[PDB]
């Protein structure tokens, strides 16, 4: 519990906080690298390419509050398991 | 014989075009006003390079309107014309066919302008006809 | 951007259909291109070489006649017709020669296909599509947040009056200077626009316009740059109050200010 | 109190990027619809499509994920909660 459960849920945090961690790497490529290629297929290159950026834009926006969750979150414990000191 | 239309409301107003005169659509944004222009066009826009007049579709068949409820611009494309209109929501696909179609162009207002209406299980889904409309804003 | 390539792409569709629109009149007619590379504009590609067949059309039937009525006439047993194209400024002149829908097939894009002739000599035929897609130097005007260009042609100079100098008259305002009155315009006002009221000292752009010039004064001033004028639709041909707008760099829309159309 | 700052320096962070649950749906539905067009567009860049429907899972990919912080940084307090004491 508490200066535990504090651990118990950081990691609970970090393993799922990674897992968005995951994705923003995985789009960052699975969207970024279908409009840097996107120039191929027919003239809606242009237009596709476009709508398909946006896509990470407002997606990486995630991490940068999401990871400002651990951020702050990782002091919990780094202050509460320290209170057990 | 399967049309496929864009569908989208004007305040409580189903309306609808073929796709084959439509290029994408877009959210009302910086439009640039045109001095002494006519009442019912709002102005032009900058899409993919090229200036793209955007007009008031609902100011064209004289029913409901407001500046807010508009937020989405429809750009179509005649024989080389290209015209942006402004309009309210948008719904997407919709197939249609001889079966869905209701003509009765002998009871309402602007006539040419609309090829028909159709229904769907018992809506307000109008049939437009860009050509004939483009064709007023037109020569 | 490339917006120019050769005329290969919009006039070689002649040196085998004009061939079969002389064997279906019965009367010889040569056909020779005189240059066949005329870099017009590319947006031609559809409104420049068709339209160039229905002045070749005339240049083998409703032209040369046969042997019989040919070597008895006053042309030799063979006759030239030759189809063009080249510059003449800033306008291709792909003609078309020999020995009312299609009025605005060319006509749509540029031109005029027209037809001159004489008495045993044959026919003339010639378009007129600008070749000439790129540089106008402009003075960029602004007016509570619209970018006018001003084509710098056009203008005689620009000089900031006073709101003293002003002397109205018979009705329009007016300033003297150098001894000559100019007929002062608000820009804002010819275009209807919500305007402030009347800064201070106002700067006036003074535009030349046939024999005479009058003054337009501009709510702020810009700068000067070459601008990419293109017709903006046909939506618009009936506002005369301009002639054609342009997306600035920044990606501004900024309309030119055609002179001439302006009270 | 920086664990009587838990009780809230993730609070808003939570909240801050429950801005996702909103924009980060957004994307989505605006691309979801770019679907139904760039559908009955044509066939030839279909391209634009083959792709078109990439969004439609890294969306639904952040879902489980967010959902799982969600769920995990609130535990938190439910500790802090006690901690508090």
């Amino acid at each position: 519990s508490q200066i535990g459960e504090t651990l118990e849920n950081i990691r609970s945090i970090e393993k799922l906080i990674q897992n968005i961690m995951r994705i923003a790497r995985e789009t960052n490529i699975l969207a970024l690298n279908a409009t840097i290629e996107a120039a191929r297929a027919g003239e809606a290159g242009k237009g596709f390419m476009i709508v398909a950026n946006e896509v990470q834009n407002l997606s990486n926006e995630t991490n940068e509050v999401t990871k400002q969750i651990v951020e702050k979150a990782r002091e919990i414990l780094e202050s509460s398991q320290r209170s057990l000191e | 014989k399967e049309f496929e239309v864009l569908s989208f409301e004007i305040d409580e107003q189903a309306l609808a075009f073929d796709v084959d005169n439509i290029e994408m659509v877009i959210e009302k944004s910086d439009i640039t006003p045109v001095p002494k222009s006519r009442h019912f066009v709002e102005g032009v826009i900058n899409l993919r390079g090229r200036i793209i007049p955007v007009v008031n579709l609902a100011k064209i068949l004289g029913i409901s309107f407001d500046e807010q409820k508009m937020k989405s611009i429809i750009v179509a494309r005649t024989k080389d014309v290209e015209v942006g209109f402004l309009v309210d929501r948008v719904l997407g696909v919709l197939r249609i066919t001889e079966n869905q179609l209701d003509l009765t162009n002998v009871s309402d207002k602007f006539g040419k302008k609309s090829k028909g209406l159709v229904k769907t299980d018992g809506r307000l889904i109008i049939y437009l006809d860009i050509d004939k409309i483009i064709e007023e804003i037109t020569v | 951007g490339s917006h120019m390539v050769p005329i290969s792409f919009v006039f070689n569709r002649f040196p085998r259909m004009v061939r079969d629109l002389a064997k279906k009149m019965n009367k010889e007619v040569n056909f020779i291109m005189r240059g066949e590379d005329t870099e017009l504009d590319r947006t031609f590609v559809e409104e420049i070489g068709e339209p160039l067949l229905h002045l070749l059309r005339n240049a083998i039937d409703h032209g040369i006649e046969p042997k019989e009525e040919r070597i008895a006439k006053g042309k030799p047993p063979i006759g030239t017709l030759i189809l063009s194209a080249r510059h003449e400024g800033n306008n291709v002149v792909i003609e078309v020669e020999d020995d009312d829908v299609v009025k605005n097939v060319v006509e749509s894009l540029n031109g005029s296909i027209s037809i001159e002739s004489e008495k045993d000599k044959g026919t003339k035929v010639t378009i007129r599509l600008p070749l000439t897609l790129a540089i106008i130097q402009a003075l960029l005007v602004k007016v509570n947040n619209l970018v006018y260009a001003i084509p710098i042609a056009n203008i005689d100079t620009i000089l900031s009056i006073s709101k003293e100098d002003i002397q109205r008259v018979q009705d329009r305002d007016v300033i003297v200077i150098r001894g000559e009155v100019i007929p002062v315009y608000r820009l804002w006002e010819v275009l209807q626009i919500e305007h402030k009221e009347e800064l201070e000292e106002m700067e006036a752009v003074i535009v030349r316009v046939g024999n005479r010039k009058y003054g337009i004064v501009v709510d702020d001033l810009l700068g000067q740059d070459d601008i990419v004028i293109k017709s903006l639709g046909k939506v618009f041909s009936e506002v005369k109050e301009f002639s054609g707008a342009a997306i600035l760099g920044d990606g501004s829309i900024a309309l030119i200010i055609n002179v001439s159309g302006i009270v």
